[PDB]
């Protein structure tokens, strides 16, 4: 690519594979947060930590469901954000033009020497 | 709220009046919503078995009635000169509207009613005063594009609300001065991003709403009542007192996140000097937070001998410990949030 | 405001004879006047509503005043004294000149009108209804919707929404 | 006009409180300004509707008309004080009461 | 001339109201102030309705406030001062002289009366308080009236809650 | 049971409640009678209104007898 | 439209004198009158017509001394050497600190205030020569998040609009 | 005698824009009586208030 | 000038009413009467605004209703002073 086109910069070609934790990190972290919250409730009421597992199971299920739902809402929010940015770039092509890529063989920066 | 269903009715008309205020496309509808909110909040905060609660209600009444009449006066002047609901270029009547809104919000130098009245309250009405009653004047400040008056209010609020909270050993006036200091961070975010203000307000109300529950349940109206407060395990008191380091903005707690998003949005919008002025302010706020934190961080105290068991409500202490977990380990939910994009 | 660019009719156009009758003389014989001047009054008031400009419908105002003057000449030629008695009764009978205060002289005046011109009095609510007419002048065009070719555009619903490149791209998150 | 922040069903009653649409001579001008306030927005309407805002402003506020009238009244009294205008012919001929 | 006289009287009574320590002096001063304000408000509108409404409101309010005068601060000393009387008299005669030597066309209000409206206004020929008070009971703003009924009921509930009738009567040193 | 106590102790309230219920019934009857016919299009109109023949409000004009 | 309506940086530094004196004393007047207005009513009430004006002069006049001494010291240091720089503002801050020490009869306040106002002066000189602004107009002003058009929750139905995006 | 004055405009600035060039807007009550004494203004405007 | 010849007066009277509201008076009921005076002058200014517009004077009763409920709130606060104190002296109330 000899030019840095913003349309080519913003368009998701599909070469970025998502990570292993990318679909699963938010539900397991929210489930761990719910289990720890129920543990913290049982600790403050001077119960055993794993006494009431109904609260543990309910808090974990609430955490996993909320994590999956808000991860989906996050994904559509980011998709709409990049769609807004792409549509604003195609709406005003004069303010975001195609710039020629300029190598270091045409650039004279000032090097900083220590002595 | 407590002991009557008519207080639940007053809360309902409170929510109705505030949501009438903030949704108004005219200043007159916002003004009548403030009248409804004032009508709702006079009877809560009034108790005939307390001699100082009626004086606090009188101070709130006089301050809000003076501020609502100046707000209607400058609104009528704005309609008289620039006949639409807003103003094309900023003038002095917009500054009078902003000043009458700043008297409602409690920001400096119009802050003087706020901790002088909070000595007369309970803790739940304090939480309603410094969280929900700051919805309606702060959301109406967003319609005004004034930089110098808002900047003076921000600087004065973060200077005074940090300095002023050092002298009081009473927790209500100290927490009122903390709410003045956190008001300056809200007003600094009000002229860069309304969403970032909403996030700082939501997390500030969350930390206020979890710090009220520790003081409402155990009736901690003084600083040495924290030192005499009995817990059945000193590690539990050590964990429960980490919310003050959260409200001080210390990472990795939850309250570092709204301050951090305000600092990130301020630096993107090329404000650096008042941000640095608010860095020196929040050190003093963290300093008078640490005098509360003396009551749990030394792990052993010369405590009073007669009290042996601590008592709490069921549902209130159950709801308290959900949010104390999220006020400590709340930065693990940084991936879940999608407002900040 | 009125500037030099806006045209105005000259003083020679507005110097015509006008109706200088009093209120009691206009209220007497008011029902017989509109049965003869239904066409001029309706055209003038219709073009005064939509046109909304005093320079327009000036000739319609001339036609209205000419019809009123012609009706008052026709009343003046035949039994002027009965109209004088009816106008005097309507002036002197009440504060607000209501027709219900004296009806005998109204009956005598209507009898003279029916004997002379064979005109009957209309009902009490003939002129208070909606009146439909056919107008000689063409109707004014309805305003076209205002056009804004450079509006404030939003994201359309049929725009494609691929997943975001590198996720949020905000502080190590994806 | 202003905007509703965090708008709810509770703004539907409030939104029709004070406006010029009810039998006023100015409201059509106001309507036109509201048209670009629906098209350009509240922020682009402060810059791209400077003609439509000012017509409504001096139509209902009557600023320029009243400044014109007070310049017409002050010049006549200034000519009377300077001596150019005679005291007998100080005022012009009055209009008919059936006019206007 | 009457409007400038009401201006001068309102200015003089406002100077008197700013200087009175005793609550009954404030009550009588705001009595004559609301009389003059009611007449002045009437001058601006085509009809005289809201002046009457404001007078019933401000005579229903201070009727209660005198009972609170006789229950709290019943015993307080009046202090007449010659400086205030001389100041009010000099300012009043000065503003009557200044209003007499002023052109009253420039100092008149630009708000349109019932006769300042033109003849072509067909809405002016209706009943005088119909179209002004219509929008209280019309479709877009009946819900604000609904909100006012519920607001007055909530106001009454608040008054009953924070004035406990079973605690006894109110006086000084109760 | 409670109607006899209210009719013994506060009979003017019971008579007023009967009058108000009769008024509510007559208001319902009046609204239904007003909207059963073309009540919005009144026979006599305030002001001086003129309609053209091609106007959609022209054919709604009543032609009743006074 | 007078000499009172002048700014500090309307001219290059060292070129003008009286406009700089009037401007810096105008900020001194504003700060002193504001602080004395929140002083004489709130703490240490004078309870007199003349001691109120005495406290006004006490809170105003030394700020005029600060402003005049700093501006005159910066003017002398600019007119002495050819180059304009930061240590002219530093020694002007030390002169204002000496004025503070003459006010409070404490040399230590005079030095510490001289060091603080010299640091303020060199930071302000860095601002005026580097081009950045202390309180700039805000470039990015979010009036909401995403979908600010899409979250209209109103129960009334919209009548058809009178404007179109279509060209005639 | 006034140099900047033009007929019908406020010192050259037009009162009403976005209008056709030959339109007529109705002037205010004060401009209609701008060349008359108080007796005409009180003759017309003070009809209801006197009787 | 136009702001001076029209509606400059009730701004001055509202400022005088605000200074009467905040002046050092012995009793609360004088402040309630000063509240009634600033209701009167706000009514004057709102009435000028609602009478520039033709048929929008219906709002002028709503402001009266919210102001009367403000006065009723102040009167009930004055009753609630007697439930705790024996007086309405502003010096007798707690300064903190
Ligand atoms: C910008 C524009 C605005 C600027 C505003 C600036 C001005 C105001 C600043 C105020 C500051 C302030 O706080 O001042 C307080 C300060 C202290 O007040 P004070 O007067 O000492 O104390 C008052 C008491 O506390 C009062 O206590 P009280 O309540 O016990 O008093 C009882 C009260 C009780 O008052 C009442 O009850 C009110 C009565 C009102 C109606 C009266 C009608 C009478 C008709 C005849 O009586 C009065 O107030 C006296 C009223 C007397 C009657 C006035 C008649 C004229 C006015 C009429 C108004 C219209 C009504 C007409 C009738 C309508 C009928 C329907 O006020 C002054 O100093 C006043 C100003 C004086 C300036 C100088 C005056 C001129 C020089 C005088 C000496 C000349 C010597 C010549 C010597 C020659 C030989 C050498
Ligand atoms: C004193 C400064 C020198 C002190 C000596 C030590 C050296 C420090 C560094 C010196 C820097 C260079 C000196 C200089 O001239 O800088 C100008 C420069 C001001 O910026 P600029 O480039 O001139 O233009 C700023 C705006 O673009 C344009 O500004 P503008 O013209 O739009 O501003 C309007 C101006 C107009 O001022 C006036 O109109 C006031 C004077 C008129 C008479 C007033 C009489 C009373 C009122 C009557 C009302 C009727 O009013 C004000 O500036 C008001 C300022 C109020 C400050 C306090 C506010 C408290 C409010 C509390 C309640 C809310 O920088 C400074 O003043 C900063 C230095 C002072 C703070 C140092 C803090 C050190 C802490 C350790
Ligand atoms: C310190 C306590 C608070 C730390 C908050 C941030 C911790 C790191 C994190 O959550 O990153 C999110 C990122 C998420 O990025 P990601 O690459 O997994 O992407 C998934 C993101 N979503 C689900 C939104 C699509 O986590 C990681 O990158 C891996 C984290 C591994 C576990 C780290 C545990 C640290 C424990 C510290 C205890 C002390
Ligand atoms: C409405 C109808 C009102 C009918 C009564 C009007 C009374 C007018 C009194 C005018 C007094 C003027 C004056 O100078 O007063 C100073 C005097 C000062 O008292 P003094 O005794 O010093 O005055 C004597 C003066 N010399 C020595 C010169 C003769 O005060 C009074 O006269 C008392 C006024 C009482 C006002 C009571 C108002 C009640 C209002 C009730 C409703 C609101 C609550
Ligand atoms: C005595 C106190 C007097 C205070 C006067 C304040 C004036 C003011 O703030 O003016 C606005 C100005 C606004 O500055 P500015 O950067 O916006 O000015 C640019 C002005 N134009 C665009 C016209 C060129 O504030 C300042 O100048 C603040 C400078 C602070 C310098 C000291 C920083 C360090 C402090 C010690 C550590
Ligand atoms: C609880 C309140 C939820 C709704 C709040 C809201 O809409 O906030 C504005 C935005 C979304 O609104 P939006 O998408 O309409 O955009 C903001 C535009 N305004 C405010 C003008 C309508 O939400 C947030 O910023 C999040 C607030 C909640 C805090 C996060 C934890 C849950
Ligand atoms: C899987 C490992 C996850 C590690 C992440 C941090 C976990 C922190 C501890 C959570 C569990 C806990 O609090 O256990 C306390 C409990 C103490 O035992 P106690 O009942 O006091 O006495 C035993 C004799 N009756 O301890 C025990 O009884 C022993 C428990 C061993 C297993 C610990 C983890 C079990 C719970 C699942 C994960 C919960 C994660 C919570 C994280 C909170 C902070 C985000
Ligand atoms: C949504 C709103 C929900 C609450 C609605 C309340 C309506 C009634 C309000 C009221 O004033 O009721 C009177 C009384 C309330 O109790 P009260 O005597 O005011 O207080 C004494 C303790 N301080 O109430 C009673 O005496 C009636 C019994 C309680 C209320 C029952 C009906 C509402 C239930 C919800
Ligand atoms: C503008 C920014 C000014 C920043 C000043 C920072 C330093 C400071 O606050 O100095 C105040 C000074 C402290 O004096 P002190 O520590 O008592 O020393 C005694 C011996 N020198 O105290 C004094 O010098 C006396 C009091 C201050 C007067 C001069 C400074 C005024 C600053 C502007 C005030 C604006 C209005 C503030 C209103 C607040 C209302 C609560
Ligand atoms: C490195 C930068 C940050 C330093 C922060 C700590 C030093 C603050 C300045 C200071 O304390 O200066 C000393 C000086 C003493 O003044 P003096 O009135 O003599 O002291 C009375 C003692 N009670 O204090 C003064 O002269 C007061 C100067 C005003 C600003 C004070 C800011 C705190
Ligand atoms: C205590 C363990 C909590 C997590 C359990 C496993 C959750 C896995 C992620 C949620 C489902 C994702 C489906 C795509």
């Amino acid at each position: 690519s000899a030019v840095n086109d913003p349309l080519e910069l913003l368009t998701n070609k599909g070469t970025h594979e998502p990570s292993f934790l990318s679909p699963i990190w938010n539900p397991i972290a929210c489930g761990v947060a719910g289990v720890g919250a129920a543990i913290f409730i049982n600790w403050g009421f001077r119960k055993p930590v794993f006494s009431g597992i109904q609260k543990h199971i309910a808090f974990g299920a609430i955490g996993v469901g909320a994590g999956a739902y808000f991860d989906q809402k996050r994904n559509e929010y980011l998709a709409k954000r990049d769609a807004v940015l792409r549509h604003y770039i195609e709406l005003h092509p004069d303010d975001f033009p195609v710039k020629e890529r300029k190598t270091y063989g045409q650039v004279l920066e000032s090097w900083v020497p220590v002595r | 709220m407590f002991n009557n269903s008519s207080k639940i009715l007053f809360i309902t008309i409170m929510i109705i009046g505030t949501l009438i205020t903030v949704t108004s496309n005219s200043w007159l509808g916002a003004w009548m919503g403030l009248e409804i909110n004032l009508l709702s909040f006079i009877p809560l905060l009034s108790d005939n078995n307390n001699l100082m609660s009626t004086e606090a209600s009188l101070k709130y009444f006089l301050t809000q009635v003076l501020a609502s009449t100046v707000l209607l006066f400058s609104s009528i002047l704005l309609m008289l000169k620039n006949n639409m609901n807003n103003e094309i270029n900023e003038s002095f009547t917009s500054m009078i509207i902003m000043s009458a809104l700043l008297l409602k919000s409690g920001a400096a130098p119009f802050h003087f009613w706020f901790p002088n009245m909070m000595e007369g309250l309970t803790w739940m009405n304090a939480l309603m005063l410094m969280t929900w009653q700051k919805i309606a004047p702060l959301m109406l400040i967003s319609y005004l594009n004034i930089k110098y008056l808002l900047l003076i209010s921000v600087i004065l609020s973060v200077i005074i609300g940090a300095i002023g909270g050092l002298n009081q050993t009473s927790l209500r006036k100290l927490m009122a001065f903390s709410s003045i200091n956190h008001l300056g961070w809200m007003l600094s975010s009000l002229m860069i991003s309304e969403s970032i203000w909403l996030i700082y307000f939501f997390f500030y109300s969350f930390l206020s709403f979890v710090l009220t529950f520790m003081f409402n349940i155990f009736k901690l109206f003084h600083l040495n009542q924290l030192f005499s407060w009995f817990v059945n395990s000193k590690i539990l008191k050590f964990t429960l007192f980490m919310n003050f380091l959260s409200l001080g903005g210390l990472p990795p707690f939850l309250g570092f996140l709204p301050k951090w998003l305000v600092i990130q949005q301020l630096t993107l919008c090329n404000q650096y000097f008042m941000l640095t002025l608010m860095m020196m302010s929040t050190l003093i706020t963290l300093f008078f937070y640490l005098r509360i934190c003396y009551s749990a961080f030394m792990m052993n105290y010369f405590e009073n001998n007669w009290i042996m068991k601590m008592n709490m409500n069921s549902i209130n202490y159950n709801m308290y410990m959900i949010m104390t977990f999220f006020s400590i380990f709340g930065l693990f939910l940084i991936s879940l949030f999608y407002f900040m994009f | 405001v009125i500037t030099n660019n806006t045209t105005l009719p000259e003083e020679s156009e507005l110097n015509v004879q006008e109706l200088n009758l009093s209120s009691a003389a206009l209220r007497a014989g008011a029902f017989h006047l509109g049965k003869q001047c239904e066409q001029a009054n309706n055209e003038f008031m219709l073009c005064r509503q939509e046109l909304d400009d005093p320079r327009a419908c000036l000739a319609e105002g001339k036609a209205v005043t000419s019809c009123a003057l012609d009706f008052f000449r026709k009343v003046k030629k035949t039994c002027h004294e009965e109209f004088t008695q009816y106008a005097t009764c309507l002036d002197k009978s009440s504060g607000t000149m209501a027709f219900s205060h004296c009806r005998k002289t109204q009956g005598v005046f209507d009898k003279c009108i029916k004997d002379n011109f064979d005109w009957d009095r209309p009902s009490y609510g003939y002129f208070s209804r909606a009146k439909v007419i056919q107008s000689a002048r063409e109707a004014p065009k309805k305003e076209e919707k205002v056009s804004y070719p450079d509006a404030t555009p939003g994201l359309p619903e049929d725009y494609p929404k691929p997943p975001a490149k590198y996720g949020s791209r905000f502080h190590w998150l994806e | 006009s202003l905007t509703p922040f965090l708008r709810l069903p509770l703004t539907d009653l409030t939104g029709c409180l004070i406006n010029h649409q009810t039998y006023d001579k100015c409201g059509k001008f106001e309507m036109k300004m509201m048209e670009c306030f629906e098209a350009y927005g509240l922020e682009r309407g402060k810059r791209e509707c400077a003609d439509l805002i000012s017509d409504f402003q001096e139509c209902v506020g009557m600023q320029k008309q009243l400044m014109r009238f007070h310049a017409m009244r002050n010049e006549r009294y200034k000519q009377w004080l300077k001596g150019e205008r005679k005291g007998q012919e100080f005022f012009a001929d009055p209009p008919r009461v059936d006019a206007y | 001339m009457i409007q400038l006289m009401l201006y001068s009287l309102i200015i003089t009574t406002s100077i008197i109201f700013l200087n009175m320590i005793h609550p009954l002096a404030l009550g009588l001063t705001l009595l004559i102030q609301t009389i003059f304000v009611c007449l002045l408000t009437g001058l601006m509108t085509k009809s005289f309705w809201y002046s009457y409404i404001l007078f019933l409101i401000f005579l229903g309010g201070m009727l209660v406030l005198f009972i609170y005068v006789t229950s709290l601060a019943s015993n307080e000393m009046f202090n007449l001062s010659m400086k205030l009387t001389l100041f009010s008299s000099l300012i009043l005669i000065f503003m009557l002289i200044l209003s007499f030597i002023m052109d009253k066309t420039s100092s008149s209000l630009f708000l349109m009366n019932n006769d300042m409206q033109s003849i072509i206004n067909m809405n002016s020929y209706f009943m005088e308080n119909s179209l002004s008070l219509n929008k209280l009971y019309n479709f877009p703003t009946n819900f604000i009236t609904i909100l006012l009924m519920n607001y007055l009921l909530i106001t009454l509930i608040v008054i009953v809650k924070i004035t406990k009738l079973f605690k006894g009567p109110i006086r000084m040193m109760s | 049971s409670l109607l006899k106590r209210a009719w013994n102790e506060i009979p003017d309230i019971v008579g007023g409640s009967a009058l108000a219920l009769a008024g509510i019934v007559m208001a319902t009857i009046g609204v239904a009678n007003y909207y059963a016919k073309d009540g919005d299009n009144r026979r006599y109109k305030l002001g001086y209104v003129v309609y053209r023949h091609d106007d959609p409000r022209a054919l709604k004009v009543r032609n009743d007898e006074d | 439209m007078s000499l009172l309506r002048s700014k500090y940086y309307d001219h290059p530094d060292g070129e003008d004198a009286f406009g700089k004196i009037v401007a810096t004393n105008k900020y001194a007047v504003s700060a002193g009158v504001a602080w004395s207005m929140f002083d004489v009513l709130t703490l240490s009430k004078p309870q007199g017509y003349l001691p109120t004006l005495g406290r006004f002069a006490y809170n105003t006049g030394p700020l005029m001394g600060m402003a005049t001494a700093f501006t005159l010291t910066t003017l002398v240091a600019t007119n002495a050497r050819g180059k304009d720089d930061k240590i002219n503002y530093l020694i002007g801050g030390f002169a204002a600190g000496g004025v503070f020490g003459a006010w409070k009869h404490n040399h230590v306040a005079g030095l510490c205030a001289g060091l603080f106002l010299g640091i303020a002066g060199v930071i302000k000189k860095m601002s005026i020569e580097q081009g950045w602004e202390f309180f700039p107009n805000t470039p990015i002003k979010q009036y909401g998040g995403l979908n600010i058009a899409g979250n209209d929750w109103t129960i009334m139905a919209d009548p058809p609009k009178n404007w179109t995006t279509e060209k005639p | 005698n006034v140099p900047g004055w033009e007929v019908g405009t406020w010192y050259g600035e037009p009162v009403f824009k976005t209008l056709p060039e030959d339109t007529l807007v109705t002037p205010i009550f004060k401009e209609f009586y701008a060349h008359s004494d108080w007796k005409s203004y009180a003759k017309r405007a003070h009809l209801k208030l006197w009787s | 000038m136009i702001m001076i010849l029209y509606w400059s007066l009730p701004m001055i009277l509202f400022i005088l009413g605000l200074f009467c509201f905040v002046s050092n008076r012995k009793h609360l009921l004088s402040m309630l009467l000063s509240l009634e005076f600033i209701v009167l002058m706000l009514f004057f200014m709102l009435f000028i605004y609602l009478n520039m517009l033709n048929y929008e004077s219906y709002f002028s009763m709503m402001f009266l209703t919210f102001s009367v409920c403000e006065g009723a709130l102040g009167l009930s606060i004055l009753v609630s002073m007697i439930r705790t104190h024996g007086n309405d002296y502003f010096q007798s109330f707690s300064i903190m």
